[PDB]
């Protein structure tokens, strides 16, 4: 009697991943008291507005 | 606004098998294989 | 790998195993704020 | 699922001789097209 | 079908200056 084996296991596991996010805005404002102005052009992000 | 979403899945699974015997004297050869292909992809695109 | 042979009496085995394996990861990550 | 087995054998005699064979080859594959695509505007004018 | 998938092509030049002209795109189909 005689035997042989030969066995193999190649495994890849690549991966990426990637996100940019980007976010701008200028609120403009002319006119108006000097404190309104700066409580007003102040970009609240949840209200834009 | 608008918030494209991309879900994508290939899944392969592909097996061989091969089993021989000869006699007369004895011999045999097994060979087996597995392979796999994965892919998973996401992308989304949000704008505003 | 495995082998053998057997047959007064002998027998033979040799037998090798292989394991390679590498991780390599990197991550990076950028903050730019600027108001004005 | 895909398959494809088959078993073949042979014994012929005169002194003997025999073989015997399986091989069972086979596939599987799977996709998943997930996917999501919501839009939309606001105009408001007002005077 | 996710149709962003065949992504459209940019808008086709105005069709004229003024009084209206319109612009259009296919998509990579």
């Amino acid at each position: 009697s005689s035997h042989g084996c030969k066995e193999l296991e190649n495994a890849l596991k690549a991966a990426s991943g990637t996100q940019n996010n980007v976010l701008r805005g200028e609120p403009f404002i002319r006119g108006g008291g000097a404190g309104f102005i700066s409580g007003l052009s102040y970009l609240e992000l949840d209200n834009p507005a | 606004f608008y918030n494209s979403t991309w879900s994508y899945v290939k899944h392969t699974s592909t097996e061989h098998t091969s089993s021989s015997r000869k006699r007369s004297f004895r011999s045999s050869s097994s060979s087996s294989r597995s392979y796999t292909s994965h892919t998973n992809e996401i992308h989304k695109g949000k704008s505003y | 790998m495995a082998s053998k042979s057997g047959f007064i009496s002998s027998q033979s085995d040799r037998g090798k195993h292989y394991i390679r394996r590498t991780k390599r990861f990197s991550h990076t990550k950028s903050v730019f704020l600027h108001a004005r | 699922e895909a398959k494809h087995c088959v078993r073949i054998e042979t014994k012929k005699r005169v002194a003997k001789k025999t073989k015997v064979e399986h091989r069972c080859t086979t596939n599987k594959l799977s996709e998943k097209h997930e996917g999501s695509f919501i839009q939309g505007a606001e105009k408001s004018i007002s005077l | 079908c996710f149709c962003d998938h065949y992504a459209w092509t940019q808008w086709t030049s105005c069709s004229k200056t003024c009084n209206s002209g319109t612009q259009s795109r296919h998509r990579q189909i």
